[PDB]
């Protein structure tokens, strides 16, 4: 998803699905920098 | 046009994307692993 060479164009956007997973986010601390980050509906010292 | 009581100064460095973590309730390697904050926090923060 966030390693992916080519993304979308933002009229034709993706949608891609998901499941069956554990959804560990700290892998990604060494690999990526995000500059924005925000969450509706859920506070994120949560998410795990 | 007040007076405050028990003053302290945290300094360090960060790079510019990971500023948006030092606040109370924010998740990133620096909020978790580094520097963190409390939830009833008193105070303010500046950065430059
Ligand atoms: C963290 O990312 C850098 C970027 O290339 C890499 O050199 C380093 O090995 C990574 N950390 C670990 C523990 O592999």
């Amino acid at each position: 998803v966030f390693n992916a060479t080519t993304f979308a164009s933002v009229y034709a956007w993706n949608r891609k699905r998901i499941s069956n997973c554990v959804a560990d986010y700290s892998v990604l601390y060494n690999s990526t920098s995000f500059s924005t980050f925000k969450c509706y509906g859920v506070s994120p010292t949560k998410l795990n | 046009d007040l007076c405050f009581t028990n003053v302290y100064a945290d300094s360090f460095v960060v790079r510019g994307d990971e500023v948006r973590q030092i606040a109370p309730g924010q998740t990133g390697r620096i909020a978790d692993y580094n520097y963190k904050l409390p939830d009833d926090f008193t105070g303010c923060v500046i950065a430059w």
